[PDB]
């Protein structure tokens, strides 16, 4: 129902401020506010939201605050000054979800039959992308229990758009834009290596739950399928590969014989005004 | 009728001429099976486009596969021999639209048709597809695994 | 084959006689039609360099 | 192509380069995008070449 969402920063920062809004005030549980959007293919996109007051006890989970008439008011506002907007759905700034997050969703697609969510987190530092997207769809079950009403991980990204990073890259001052031929491989090295088989490893210590633990839906549907997916490489030791060493051979082949002629050519380039200009300036000198 | 023409698989000519010779006897229509297979001066020729369509069904989904296989085991599995081979292959390699191999050098044959002009779609289907499956096995592997710690 | 082509090379062996080959080799062409002038152009300045100092 | 095409015009100046200090007059470097370019090129596509045994073992 939802291919994908187009996400701008903008919208983060319109999280931040009512952020910013709450963390001067008893804050009991997280922010909980409107997600407007742009939905023109089954992509989707966000220019604009705001947000609406909530609080939670821990009692039952289902106390919790909204207010549809000021909701709708400020709908009724950013619809008439932009007739390109829609309500989309809502977000959250706890980057765990928990258990009162359905009411919250069923309550809201009321309005619109859809309504995706939005995780943050107003401290990111170990996250990718903050931006997240479910949808509350059913696949029943095996067991087909009554209404296993799933949230379904839709894919994101950050969003793009011509002229909103005039602030943004002005602001940030830091950037070595280009930093091809240096170091950006490396760290994308360091992060993907560690920061994956991190995720790897966590999936794994996720089957020692699956060892010791994990009878709760143990998932022999999804997991060793995607799996499998995987096991398209299965590398055990002796490495299987005698029918690639030619094509690793062949990989080399090209880029070499571009380093070999086009660097020859590169010294050939050097040379020449660096001797000429070198002994002009070294005999011309005095 | 139809299930010589899905997905094919092999066939036996002589199980088609059970099939398709028991209707020249029964009669319920009688006239189309008599003006196809039943007549000679044209039916006999319709036989031999008949032989045309047995040949052309091993050649389809020999085209469509059958990579390293040899060639008495071919022909065995053509249900027509070498020199039939021979014969009923040269009629169909006339269509000069399909690419195949054979060799002799004692009577062996061999595949892999295009001569393998690839190491980029190697990189392109094992690292494209691996790399995006686990940069996917993080958004979904995780998402799971805080599943079940939600319902933990 | 001898005296024509069609990049027809014998084989005693095979059966198809086989023709197969690799024309665009020019990263290698163009590089070494460059070397050719870029030596003759260092000779070329090797008249500066032997002149300017002695 | 981008290199090759842009380096026999970059190689024909030494034809035109002489003595007489200032009597002469068009100086223009040639070695520009064909250090760098080739140098990110080259190198990216040398750990592009690199992937398979980074990712594959």
């Amino acid at each position: 129902a939802v291919q994908k969402v187009v996400v701008h920063p903008l919208v983060l920062l319109s999280v931040v401020d009512h952020f910013n809004r709450i963390g001067k005030v008893g804050n009991q549980k997280r922010v909980v506010g409107v997600l407007l959007g742009s939905w023109q293919k089954k992509v989707l996109d966000v220019s604009n939201s705001f947000a609406v007051p909530f609080d939670e006890d821990d009692k039952d989970d289902s106390v919790w605050f909204l207010d549809h008439d000021y909701l709708e008011n400020m709908y009724g506002m950013f619809k008439k000054v932009n007739a390109r907007e829609r309500i989309v759905g809502w977000y959250h700034t706890g980057p765990k979800l928990h258990k009162n997050d359905i009411a919250i969703n069923e309550l809201m697609k009321r309005y619109c039959p859809n309504s995706v969510l939005v995780i943050i987190d107003v401290k990111p530092k170990d996250l990718g992308l903050p931006t997240e997207a479910y949808i509350s769809v059913e696949e029943v079950h095996d067991d087909g229990t009554p209404t296993s009403k799933t949230f379904e991980h839709v894919t994101s990204e950050i969003g793009a758009e011509e002229a909103e990073e005039v602030g943004v890259e002005h602001l940030l001052r830091d950037i070595k834009d280009t930093t091809v031929g240096t170091l950006s491989q490396r760290i994308t090295n360091q992060v993907h290596g560690l920061k994956g088989l991190n995720s790897k490893l966590l999936d794994i210590r996720s089957y020692l739950e699956k060892v010791a633990t994990g009878k709760l839906p143990i998932n022999h549907q999804i997991i060793y399928q995607l799996q499998d997916v995987f096991n398209l490489l299965p590398d055990v030791s002796l490495q299987e590969f005698v029918k690639a060493f030619y094509l690793k051979t062949n990989d080399q082949m090209v880029v070499v014989y571009l380093a070999s002629l086009i660097r020859s050519v590169v010294a050939l380039h050097n040379l020449i005004n660096n001797k000429i200009a070198n002994r002009d300036a070294e005999k011309k000198e005095g | 009728l139809l299930k010589l023409f899905t997905t094919m698989e092999l066939m036996r000519w002589s199980t088609l001429v059970e099939d398709y010779g028991m209707e020249l006897r029964k009669g319920s229509l009688e006239s189309p099976a008599t003006d196809v297979f039943g007549s000679t001066e044209e039916g006999e020729k319709r036989w031999k486009d008949l032989k045309n369509r047995v040949v052309e069904h091993n050649i389809r989904i020999m085209a469509k596969y059958y990579t390293r296989i040899t060639m008495k085991r071919m022909a065995q599995l053509l249900d027509l021999s070498v020199d039939e081979s021979e014969a009923f292959l040269s009629n169909l390699v006339v269509n000069k639209t399909i690419f195949a191999k054979v060799d002799r050098l004692a009577g062996i044959i061999n595949f892999q048709r295009p001569k393998d002009p690839n190491n980029l779609l190697n990189d392109w289907s094992q690292k494209l597809n691996s790399l995006m499956s686990l940069v996917n096995k993080t958004t979904h592997l995780i998402a799971k695994e805080e599943m079940i710690h939600n319902l933990q | 084959i001898l005296d024509k082509k069609f990049h027809g090379i014998l084989d005693q062996g095979e059966g198809v006689l086989i023709i197969f080959d690799e024309p665009p080799v020019d990263k290698t062409y163009e590089a070494a039609l460059e070397t050719i002038q870029n030596m003759s152009k260092v000779v070329d300045s090797l008249y500066n360099k032997a002149k300017k100092l002695t | 192509n981008y290199n090759k095409a842009v380096e026999e015009e970059d190689k024909m100046t030494p034809e035109q380069l002489a003595i007489k200090n200032v009597g002469k007059q068009d100086p223009k470097r040639h070695l520009e995008e064909h250090v760098d370019v080739l140098m990110t090129s080259n190198i990216v596509q040398c750990l592009a070449a690199m992937l398979d045994t980074v990712v594959f073992k």
